[PDB]
RNA sequence: AUCGAGAGA
DNA sequence: CACTCTCGATG
């Protein structure tokens, strides 16, 4: 429930890759495996 | 590069030679350069090979490249398979791609080619050109729900 | 006597630490397996729920009831419901005990195993009584009621085998160790540097002689001495746990012998 | 949902006999006995007790599948010695040892406190 | 593509699969409920009228039974609602739709069905519990573990089609596949680790256990093999009792490194007439290798004997392993103190080297390699240095591991794990990378806000000195997270693009087969190959053989 | 030297010197004519194509050329008599067995080898993890890329 | 939910020791280890069985229905 | 009957990553052209350096292995350490040097000699005493 | 223990997933591809 | 699954007798395979086991927080103080025979969780069921007693096998087999077949 | 009181962050992990705690710094599929389908972040006495 | 048109597809209580009976092998060699 | 059944 | 361009 309540979705150069700026803002581990990988993120 | 060369005494010995690798391709003018052996020159672009040395050399280079892709992973596929693929890509006279632009433009059955990528338009131009479907294709007997001429159905059974 | 020997190192109401001598490994093992799985015990096998306004689910509570240890002293003169010639169950095969709890006080009203009340006729047999090793005399905490919550149910306890369900398990953990010095070399110890220093020394090492480095490996030696500790749950006293374990093993061997006796028929 | 009843571990089914004695076709004077509704508890014990009989050439038990509570016991004895007699002697030996063990444990229990 | 090239079918089942050491290679565990559900139409003949009558008498809900009875008129009798389900006079010519029973041919399948070995005919074995049970050695061609994997089962509905399954799609007939002219099945996991453990020279087995293992082989002749040791105690070696599983007439020879017939390291492999002479049995032998044991047994004794061989090997090895035990803990990831010191000082001298190269490049003394930037030369040098560091430390850790080390044991057996696993767990996980380069500057001139700008040091660009045993620092954790992320991304991308490539290949080479003149043609009759594979041979019956005339001196050739 | 070919001759020979139990200290009852003409006549039975015209026969001798090189290499007089030390019976058994296995090794007509090839390439392409290699390169090849990512010229 | 009646692993009764455990924690002000020791929970499976338990029923009883 | 008989002087003992089996290297105290290599279960019959082991190759003392009953049976050994294996290679170093390779359940053996009646037979008992 | 942060539509609990977008009013310069006639582009999304 | 991406389904269930056991009589609730360790490199699983063991014995709460100075060596020392092998190994005995196991087993408490995927919610089997209306093919779904898609790739497999009759059977009898009438002239489905 | 500050990535670009408060201070344990000494001086901010880089699901993972990152991802995915008490009032809610663990247990190995995620109060799993062993091969 | 019994160029050996097809057809016939041309000797399974009927060459069927040009060669089951 | 969403390998 | 269960709103 907590995980779902803090979720990020992204429509549509490398939006999937874990960017450096994601540090401390978005969890590096938690992301769905497959098609929505890197696009769906968690705070 | 290290290279295996027949020794004058008989056996094979490692005879190392200097080989020039290259970022960039222009086979049409590099092989005609005085100083190198123009009979062993090679490029990973089987396009240029096919354009300069012929369709057979293009076939050999194509196989060499596919096999290189397979073996680079450490895997191993028997020769006849990749050979079959390359042969099918190369029998039309040139380099036929494995896409909706390549083999799907062949003069085969309408239903077969319609069972892949461009479906409806194939049937459209088939109806517009009044094409005859031999129904000896696999997917065509698959559609008709009949025993296709495949392995077990590659013949007939009668009584004597 | 003349055969396998026993030496009770420690003995209590709950635990028996003893030493089996002059026994084969298979017999000790099988005795353990029987003591764990194949000793008859009385436990709740049926639960009829009339009213249940408690938080817990019906079959939840029923499960907890099933796990309750009941007196299984005279269990050998009780019968299996499957063997009894009665309908469903009776007094010769099962023990019926009720449970009526209701939230009375403003505070939480606890429901213990002591609140179970025998209804059926025990007719002399020491059986059915829920074990209470609790200090305050309550026993297993079955449930908790609020203020207006009620639990009304009836329990039919039947004779059962722990092989069928673990709730009929008369024993807890059976400690089992032979050859504390690994003189038989049944175990190749994992180590980083010094094997002996890393692995803790067993208590049973006090009861055998350490190997001499001048002596080679004894390849002809078997496993004779076994250090065991049998723990009971209360349904059956420890001594009777191991004794009825032996009796059961012997009995089911005798059943095979009897089968052989019967296979001679034309 | 597809789980078998638990009593099928020890309760003999319809028509299922306890012991199924079959002539072994491999080696001469050998036998394979199918024990139903039994496991390692009886198998390992009987097998181990059959290796004590010096007139027994072969003795081995196996549980072909842990789903079903049954095991096969193969016994090969010397000529002039029926394997069923070896099984019987093994069983009786077991029973005697267990009787002695029980008696000893009982006499040892009476000499204890607490 | 959705209703013609493929469509949902009747007489199909699907369930979570699980492994079973006591099922044959070509068997499939089928849950009782599924067996009750799926049915087969069997025509009433004098051969089976009694059996079918009994099956009908059992009806549905009880296995083995029947669901429906079809008469001459074509009317369908429902055996669960019919008032005459009790008394039925089965006439000849009638059909009885009976439950799926043992040894019925069924098509086992796992998606994605990438190659023909993804669909193979198995023999039904009705079992309790609700899982499709399969043999471990059939895992590889299906590519399936048991962590929630589900498989499908299709039941043939006539004699000719189940004949097709039993004679063409049978699992033993698929052991040696024409994909790589080698067997696609072998001994794996517990059986592999265990068979490596068993065939050690230190491994001896005394009488009782020997008798049990001997009896565990169904193809045992009942003859007790004379023990390798007579006095002062009858002991059998692992190789000796394992040899019983291997059929007679099976000769296998393979030299490894220093294998000299006496083989001081017990490596290589020599097996004479189904009796292993010497060599530790592991993946090179009992695996799915080219000229391995499975390939030889298949080509010599036949597919049936090879499947049965899988069975026997599995039974014996699993038995021994069960009563021997095998584990793995954190202790198997711990190298000695001095080893860790050498690892740390190795990473130290590596970082020092990188520091020197950095200082050199900053002094504008770094001469760029021909054809690339000074900066690219620097990057290449640093990356190579850090890689050499990881490999060095990892090799130190690997050397330090004993033969009793469980991880190293699984590595030796070829059952699981490799060098890089030991390296990254015990020594140093190494340099992380994204898009072929080390961690780029996401922020201006720096990778993280914890570093200063223009920091090209190893720890700044994503080098992880620490191992998984030691624990990763926050920076290392995030950089490794970036790398791993790229991994998952290009993994999904890979399975997608491959998924497309395979379909394209199939649809392109679809209508091609060998005709009765050994000519490889298509539906148009166009010659692709005049002789199939240029030699007219089936890939399955092809083995790598040496042409010992192409090599050697002319003197040796003459001699 | 190591190349995939039908009929494992080594296993056949080592099965010959196992079935007939020939000792390495006994004169073979063979003859030069037996071995030479025997092997030379064995090659005439290794049939893949079975026409009666010149073309098909040429294709036949072309298709079995390699395997016949292997055959001549393994079944040379010196090798058979000295290394193998086969007898007449054992030699004939070897020839018969080789012919049999060769005939077994022939591809069966009706073999859907197009799909077989496509799967034999596609399936290992699934377990795939400085020029461009791997899956993207395979995609370039199959698409016949007009502009490949890494055009390289190897000059000797 | 509520304290498990018996230990999963071995089978030792532990459902009668929860209140005693709580008392040993609050009344005698002991630590969890000693409290678990005095209750005769030597094996770490039972030790776990009580230590690891969360008494959720005490919150469940906060509702009136 | 008996096939070979000699007294060897153990010159080396090598526990090559083992803990129950060592590779022993010895030589004949009779023939100056005879040597021996042998895998020995040290846990059963310990072999220290510089030992004079009496070694014998026999062909007898097929049928299944009966347990040693009673006996009351001709053991035909009274040695200290007896094994049973299979010859698999007859290496010819020279005309005056012929070597044989025995395999005792994986415990290999290389015996180099000159003058032998050791045929490639399953019958291969290795008897060592003192 | 319920933390809220969701809605209840037709008795069904609903969560609004945070939608990621590009920041407006930000000046960004990007290099164009090689076949492109234009080499660099300075764009801004006005809000 | 464990708390480290180590997923797996139950292969079988053993009663306490058949289960291996330590000298204390402790039996595992769960048995996992060591082959699921070295390739995946889930060291944190093992460390969690060690820490949980020590915490169980000492009655304390194991701090398995990410970036702390808690090391396997300290946990090992603590475990050794409690009288066990510092690396979590314990000498176990085979349940079937009672004989010791040669190798010692990594044995201890580990937090496992039960996932939503259970067999009886997955298990599906259909033999002639409800069809669709448009295509007259088996419906989609386990709850609707539907069939399973014999897809394109499966078809490709059966082609590779050469099994033609099976392919036809899957695509006719086992699915939507229909009989139509065709005109001998134009060859269309214009035929009005007044049967009987 | 100007003790804590809110920083987004854009402003994060212009600051220097200390990883631990012990990076402001001016013979070792071979067991502990190797940590690079602070070569930077001009700090303007310090991380509250590095473990706060994780989300709710990954904060349940014990020792995630001793794991391979894809395993942390996988665990993060599977944590949402574990059963247990999702809410205390589950008995007075009419959800489409719910699963409650019979005897939920607070993990023996926890995280400092679990305290704020209410995991020890509402756990999703049990401490199972696990044994890593090749037993019957099942 | 046709192809004469002499000058037949196809394989004298029965293909595995021909074998499977023949065994399948014969089993299909036996499954509908058709006459058996071999001694059952205890066998009841139609496929097995078809196999035994194949080993004795008692299967009155004939394979029509189709060449790509349209030509066809007829090979009786009795004539074809079964080496598989 | 038709369109979106979560997730299983 | 690349098999499932499921949920939940819509005609
Ligand atoms: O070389 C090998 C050896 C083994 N494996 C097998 O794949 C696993 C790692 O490789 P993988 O990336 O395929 N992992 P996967 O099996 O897809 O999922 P998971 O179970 O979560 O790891 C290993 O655990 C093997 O089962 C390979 O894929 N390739
Ligand atoms: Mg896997
Ligand atoms: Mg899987
Ligand atoms: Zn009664
Ligand atoms: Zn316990
Ligand atoms: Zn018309």
């Amino acid at each position: 429930t907590l995980s779902h309540l803090r979720r990020t979705n992204t429509p549509i150069a490398k939006p999937r890759q874990l960017h450096n700026t994601h540090w401390g803002l978005v969890c590096p581990a938690e992301t769905p495996e497959g098609q929505a990988c890197g696009l769906v993120k968690n705070l | 590069y290290d290279r295996k060369v027949p020794s004058p005494t008989g056996e094979y010995v490692k005879e190392p030679e200097w080989v020039l690798e290259t970022d960039g391709v222009n086979l049409s003018e590099v092989m005609t350069v005085p100083g190198i052996d123009p009979t062993r020159i090679y490029t990973n672009s089987f396009i240029d090979i096919m354009e300069v040395l012929g369709i057979e050399a293009g076939r050999a280079a194509l196989y060499k490249e596919v096999y290189n892709v397979i073996a680079s992973d450490g895997s191993y596929v028997n020769y006849r398979h990749m050979a079959l693929l390359v042969d099918v890509m190369t029998t039309q006279g040139g380099l036929t791609s494995v896409t909706r632009h390549g083999f799907n433009r062949s003069n085969t059955g309408a239903l077969m080619r319609c069972s892949f990528e461009e479906t409806v338009e194939i049937l459209f131009e088939a109806g517009a050109s009044a094409e005859l479907d031999d129904c000896r294709g696999v997917s065509e007997n698959v559609i008709l729900g009949q025993m296709a001429p495949i392995g077990t159905g590659a013949f007939d059974v009668m009584i004597d | 006597e003349e055969g396998p020997q026993v030496k009770i190192r420690e003995a209590s109401k709950d635990n028996v630490d003893f030493i089996l001598s002059n026994v084969d490994l298979a017999m000790a093992n099988s005795l353990r397996r029987v003591m764990i799985a194949e000793i008859p015990t009385l436990a709740i096998d049926s639960v009829e729920v009339e009213t249940n306004t408690t938080v817990l689910a019906d079959e939840f509570i029923a499960h907890r009831l099933g796990l309750i240890p009941l007196q299984s002293m005279d269990i050998e003169q009780l019968e299996y419901s499957r063997d009894c010639f009665c309908e469903d169950h009776c007094d010769k095969c099962s023990v019926v005990l009720t449970l009526q709890a209701f939230g009375e006080s403003e505070s939480t009203t606890n429901v213990y195993s002591k609140d179970l009340v025998i209804v059926s006729n025990l007719m002399g047999r020491n059986i059915g009584h829920p074990i209470i090793q609790d200090k305050e005399g309550n026993g297993v905490l079955i449930c908790k009621l609020r203020k207006g919550q009620e639990l009304k149910l009836t329990c039919v306890a039947k004779k059962g085998i722990a092989k069928e369900h673990a709730k009929w398990g008369p024993a807890a953990a059976i400690e089992f160790e032979y050859d504390p010095w690994n003189k038989l070399k049944h175990t190749d110890y994992w180590y980083e540097q010094d094997s002996a220093k890393e692995w803790p020394q067993s208590k049973n090492c006090e009861y055998e002689d350490p190997p001499n480095e001048g002596d080679p490996f004894d390849y002809k030696a078997q496993a004779d001495t076994f250090y065991m500790n049998v723990e009971s749950v209360g349904s059956i006293p420890v001594d009777q746990v191991v004794v009825r374990g032996i009796d059961t093993l012997q009995k089911k061997v005798a059943s095979i012998l009897l089968a052989l006796t019967q296979m001679d028929q034309d | 949902m597809n789980a078998p009843d638990r009593f099928e571990l020890f309760l003999l089914g319809e028509g299922e006999s306890k012991l199924k004695i079959d002539p072994d076709t491999k080696a001469p004077n050998a036998v394979v006995i199918t024990f139903e509704k039994e496991d390692h508890t009886l198998g390992n014990l009987i097998r181990a007790e059959l290796l004590n009989d010096r007139k027994v050439l072969f003795a081995a038990y196996k549980v072909e599948h842990p789903f079903f509570a049954r095991f096969k016991l193969r016994i090969q004895t010397t000529e002039g010695y029926d394997p069923k007699d070896a099984l019987k002697n093994a069983c009786n030996s077991i029973i005697n040892k267990l009787g002695a063990l029980k008696t000893n444990f009982e006499t040892e229990w009476n000499l204890q406190t607490l | 593509r959705g209703n013609l090239m493929g469509k949902r079918v009747d007489f199909s089942a699907r369930t979570v699969i699980s492994g079973d050491p006591n099922l044959e290679l070509d068997q499939v565990g089928v849950p009782k409920s599924i067996a009750k559900t799926l049915t087969y139409p069997e025509v009433v003949t004098p051969y089976n009228i009694d059996r079918l009558t009994q099956l009908v008498r059992n009806g549905p809900n009880e296995h083995p039974g029947a669901k429906y009875v079809i008469r001459d008129s074509g009317d369908r009798i429902d055996l669960r609602y019919s008032k005459r389900a009790g008394d039925i006079q089965l006439q000849y010519g009638w059909k009885v739709e009976r439950h799926i029973m043992d040894n019925d041919p069924v098509l086992f399948n796992r998606q994605p069905s990438l190659h023909k070995m993804s669909m193979m005919a198995h023999r039904v074995k009705v079992i309790p519990y609700s899982t499709f049970r399969l043999n471990l050695s059939v895992t590889s061609p299906y590519n399936a573990d048991f962590d929630g994997d589900e498989m499908n089962l299709h039941v043939p509905q006539s004699e000719e089609t189940r004949a097709e399954l039993s004679q063409l799609c049978a699992v033993p007939l698929q052991i040696v596949s024409p994909q790589s002219n080698k067997p696609c099945m072998g001994i794996v996991q517990d059986t592999l680790c265990g068979i490596r453990k068993l065939t050690l020279r230190d491994t001896f087995i005394e009488l009782d256990q020997v008798l049990n293992m001997l009896y565990w082989v169904p193809d045992w002749d009942g003859v007790i093999p004379t023990p390798a040791i007579i006095k002062p105690k009858p002991l059998w070696s692992g190789k000796q009792i394992l040899s019983v599983a291997i059929p007679n007439g099976i000769h296998l020879q393979r030299f490894d490194e220093g294998t000299t017939l006496l083989s001081p390291k017990d490596n290589g492999m020599l097996i004479i007439d189904g009796q292993i002479i010497f060599g530790v049995v592991e993946k090179k032998t009992v695996g799915s290798s080219n000229g391995g044991l499975i390939h030889v047994v298949t080509r010599e004794k036949g597919p049936q004997v090879c499947a049965k061989l899988f069975g026997n090997i599995q039974k014996v090895v699993n038995f021994w392993l069960l009563h021997n035990g095998f584990s793995t803990g954190i202790g198997d990831t711990i190298a000695d103190g001095p080893t860790m010191r050498e690892i740390t000082e190795t990473i130290a001298e590596a970082k020092k080297k990188v520091l020197d190269v950095t200082k050199e490049a900053q002094a504008n003394l770094l001469t760029a390699k021909h054809g690339m930037t000074l900066r690219e030369s620097f990057e290449d040098n640093v990356v190579r240095f850090l890689n050499e560091a990881r490999d060095k430390a990892g090799r130190l850790a690997e050397v330090n591991l004993k033969d009793l080390n469980n991880v190293k044991q699984m590595v030796m057996a070829g059952s699981k794990g490799s060098f890089i696993n030991i390296a990254q767990m015990s020594a140093c996980v190494g340099q992380q990378s994204v898009e072929g380069k080390r961690i780029a500057f996401g922020f201006v001139d720096r990778t993280l806000p914890h570093f200063s700008k223009d920091d090209y040091s190893p720890e700044s660009k994503g080098f992880v000195e620490n191992s998984y045993l030691r624990g990763l620092t926050p920076q290392e954790f995030f950089f490794h997270a970036m790398g791993g992320r790229e991994g998952l991304i290009d993994t999904a991308v890979k399975t997608a693009e491959t998924g497309y490539i395979q379909r394209r290949l199939v649809k392109a080479l679809e209508d091609i087969m060998v005709h009765y003149d050994n000519t490889t043609r298509n539906s148009l009759g166009n010659v692709i190959q005049f002789i199939y594979g240029e030699d007219g041979m089936d890939a399955a019956h092809i083995e790598k053989q040496s042409l010992d005339t192409i090599g050697g001196s002319d003197a040796a050739f003459e001699k | 030297a190591n190349w995939p070919l039908p009929v494992n001759i080594r296993r056949i020979i080592q099965n010959a010197q196992q079935t007939f139990h020939i000792d390495h200290t006994k004169p073979s009852d063979l003859t030069i004519k037996d071995i030479v003409l025997g092997v030379k006549d064995l090659q005439e039975n290794l049939l893949v194509l079975r026409g009666k015209n010149e073309i098909i026969q040429n294709a036949q001798r072309d298709a079995v050329t390699l395997f016949c090189c292997l055959l001549r290499s393994r079944l040379a007089t010196r090798r058979v008599l000295q290394e193998y030390r086969l007898t007449k019976q054992a030699f004939d058994w070897v020839l018969s067995n080789i012919e049999a296995q060769f005939l077994r090794s022939v591809v069966h007509p009706g073999e859907m080898v197009g799909v077989l090839a496509a799967q034999s390439i596609g399936e290992p392409a699934t377990q795939m993890t400085k020029v461009t290699s791997g899956v993207p390169r395979l995609k370039e090849i199959l698409n016949v890329a007009k502009n490949m990512k890494t055009p390289s010229l190897t000059v000797y | 939910m509520i304290v498990p009646v018996r230990c999963f692993s071995c089978g030792k009764v532990v459902g009668d020791k929860w209140e005693s455990y709580l008392n040993l924690l609050q009344e005698d002000e002991l630590d969890e280890g000693t409290a678990l020791s005095r209750l005769g929970l030597k094996r770490y499976c039972c030790r776990r069985m009580i230590l690891t338990h969360v008494d959720l029923i005490e919150k469940f009883l906060r509702y009136n229905p | 009957n008996t096939l070979f008989d000699d007294i060897f002087q153990v010159s080396e003992v090598d526990p090559g990553r083992y803990n129950k089996v060592c590779r022993i290297e010895a030589a004949s105290t009779t023939q100056d052209q005879c040597k021996l290599t042998l895998d020995i279960n040290v846990e059963l019959f310990p072999v220290a350096a510089q030992d004079s082991l009496t070694v014998t190759i026999a062909s007898s003392l097929t049928r299944s292995w009966r347990p040693p009953q009673a006996g009351d049976r001709s053991l035909a050994d009274d040695y200290d350490y007896v094994m049973y294996g299979t010859a698999y290679k007859f290496e010819e170093v020279s005309k005056d040097l012929i070597a044989v390779y025995y395999s005792f359940g994986g415990l290999l053996m290389r015996l180099e000699g000159n003058y032998l009646n050791n045929l490639k037979q399953e019958n291969a008992y290795l008897l060592i005493r003192r | 223990f319920d933390m809220g942060g969701y809605f209840i539509i037709n008795g069904s609990e609903k969560v609004l997933i945070a939608q990621e977008r590009s920041a407006g009013n930000i000046v960004q310069v990007f290099k164009k591809a090689a076949p492109s006639p234009i080499s660099h582009v300075a764009e801004i999304r006005s809000a | 699954a464990s708390r480290h991406g180590q997923k797996g389904t139950i292969g079988i269930t053993y009663r306490r007798e058949d289960m291996p056991f330590t000298a204390e009589g402790i039996v595992p609730d769960l048995i996992i395979n060591p082959h699921a360790i070295p390739s995946r490199m889930t060291v944190a699983h093992l460390i969690e086991c060690l820490l949980s063991k020590v915490a169980a014995l000492s009655g304390n709460e194991g701090d398995a927080s990410p970036f702390t100075d808690i090391t396997v060596e300290g946990i090992s020392k603590l475990l050794r103080e409690h009288g066990y092998q510092s690396r979590g190994f314990e000498v176990m005995y085979n349940g079937h025979t009672g004989k010791k196991l040669m190798a010692q087993i990594f044995f201890g408490p580990t937090y496992y969780q039960r996932l939503r995927h259970m067999v009886d919610d997955k298990i599906h089997a259909r033999a002639r069921g409800p069809m669709q209306v448009l295509t007259r093919q088996p419906v989609e779904g386990r709850s609707r007693d539907g069939g399973l898609r014999f897809g394109e790739m499966e078809r490709d497999c059966m082609i590779a096998h050469g099994a033609a009759s099976f392919l036809k059977e899957r695509l006719m009898e086992a699915s939507d087999a229909f009989r139509v009438h065709i005109c001998g002239i134009c060859g269309l489905m214009t035929v009005i077949a007044k049967l009987n | 009181e100007g003790l804590v500050e809110y920083i987004d990535a854009e402003e994060e670009e212009s600051i220097l962050i200390a990883m631990q408060p012990e990076d402001l201070e001016p013979d070792v344990d071979p067991a502990k992990r190797i940590r690079v000494s602070h070569h930077a001086t001009t700090f303007t901010h310090c991380e509250i705690h590095p473990s706060m880089i994780l989300g709710v699901a990954a904060s349940i993972i014990p020792f995630p710094d001793h794991n391979q990152s894809p395993r942390n991802t996988y665990q993060s995915a599977m944590g949402k599929q574990a059963m247990g008490v999702f809410l205390t009032n589950y008995n007075v809610r009419m959800d489409t389908m719910a699963n409650i663990l019979y005897y939920p247990q607070k993990p023996l190995g926890t995280t400092r972040a679990m305290e704020y995620l209410k995991f020890r109060e509402l756990p999703a799993g049990q401490n199972a006495i696990v044994a890593i062993a090749c037993y019957s091969g099942y | 048109k046709a192809i004469p019994k002499d000058q037949r160029a196809t394989t004298p050996y029965m293909t595995k597809y021909e074998r499977a097809r023949i065994l399948g057809t014969r089993a299909l016939q036996i499954s509908m209580n058709a006459p058996v041309f071999v001694d059952l000797e205890g066998e009841t399974d139609p496929l097995r009976i078809a196999m035994k009927e194949l080993a004795e060459k008692k299967i009155p069927l004939v394979i029509r092998r189709y060449l790509p040009d349209g030509s066809f060669e007829d090979w009786s089951v009795e004539e074809l060699i079964v080496d598989l």
